[PDB]
This record gives C-alpha cells, structure tokens and sequence, in this order.
C-alpha cells in the first residue's frame, strides 16, 4: 500500500520549481537603525567656511 | 527439434540448378574483432538509441551514465585478465 510514490518527479521541471521556492526567501530590504551618511565636509584651514 | 528436420533448407539448395552459394570463413574472428571499430561503432548506437529513455534515472543517475558502467574503461576498454 505504502509503494510507489516517485511516480512523476521530472527533473527538468522539479529543478525550475525548487528555485522558484528558494526566490521567495530572497529578503530586498534591511532594517537599520540609523541612515546611512548622506552629506560629509572638508576643513581648509578655515573656521568659518567648509 | 532434429538434425535433419530443422536442416531442411539446406538440402534443397544444393539440388536447384540455379542458386551459387558462397559462404566465407574468419579465422581467428577475435583478432580482427579486437579493432575499435565495432568497439565504438556499438556505443555510439546504444547513446542515441536510449535518447527516448532519457528523463528516468536509475537508482538517482541516467541510463546514459549506466551504459558506460557496463562498457566502461575499466570493464572492457582495459582491464586486466
């Protein structure tokens, strides 16, 4: 009774439908606590303009 | 079956005036058999003929990997005797 269930598990199509599972885990965004830095300065001997 | 029943195709050839047989012989058939060229000749029709067999696997590998397991290199290419 408990035979013979490897009946239709075609390579060619079970291969292209365990990576369509595995794209579903693919994570796009992250989550941070800070942003990341978005403007820097350069000092040039100066204390009053940067 | 007999000898002289199962036979019975080659006795009435040889009394009709009209058939000439020739029939050739291969001494030592095994020498000349030793060539690659049914070697390869064989292998190269067993591959395309499995070609409709070629989705099913045998204990998780092809029939095309299986093949070569019975004619191999180390089965009938080269093996020591």
């Amino acid at each position: 009774t408990a035979t013979r269930e490897v009946d239709f598990t075609v390579p060619d199509v079970q291969k292209i439908l365990d990576d369509i599972k595995a794209l579903a885990a693919e994570q796009v965004y992250k989550i941070v606590k800070v942003p990341s830095i978005s403007f820097r300065h350069i000092v040039m001997q100066s204390r009053d303009r940067v | 079956g007999s000898r002289v029943m199962d036979a019975a195709d080659c006795f009435r050839n040889s009394a009709d005036r009209d058939i000439f047989t020739i029939a050739i012989d291969y001494s030592e058939y095994d020498t000349h058999l030793t060539r690659h060229n049914f070697r390869t000749g064989m292998l190269q029709g067993i591959r395309e003929a499995m070609a409709p067999y070629r989705d099913l696997r045998y204990e998780g590998y092809t029939l095309e990997q299986i093949i070569d397991f019975g004619y191999g290199e180390g089965r009938v290419a080269n093996t020591l005797w």
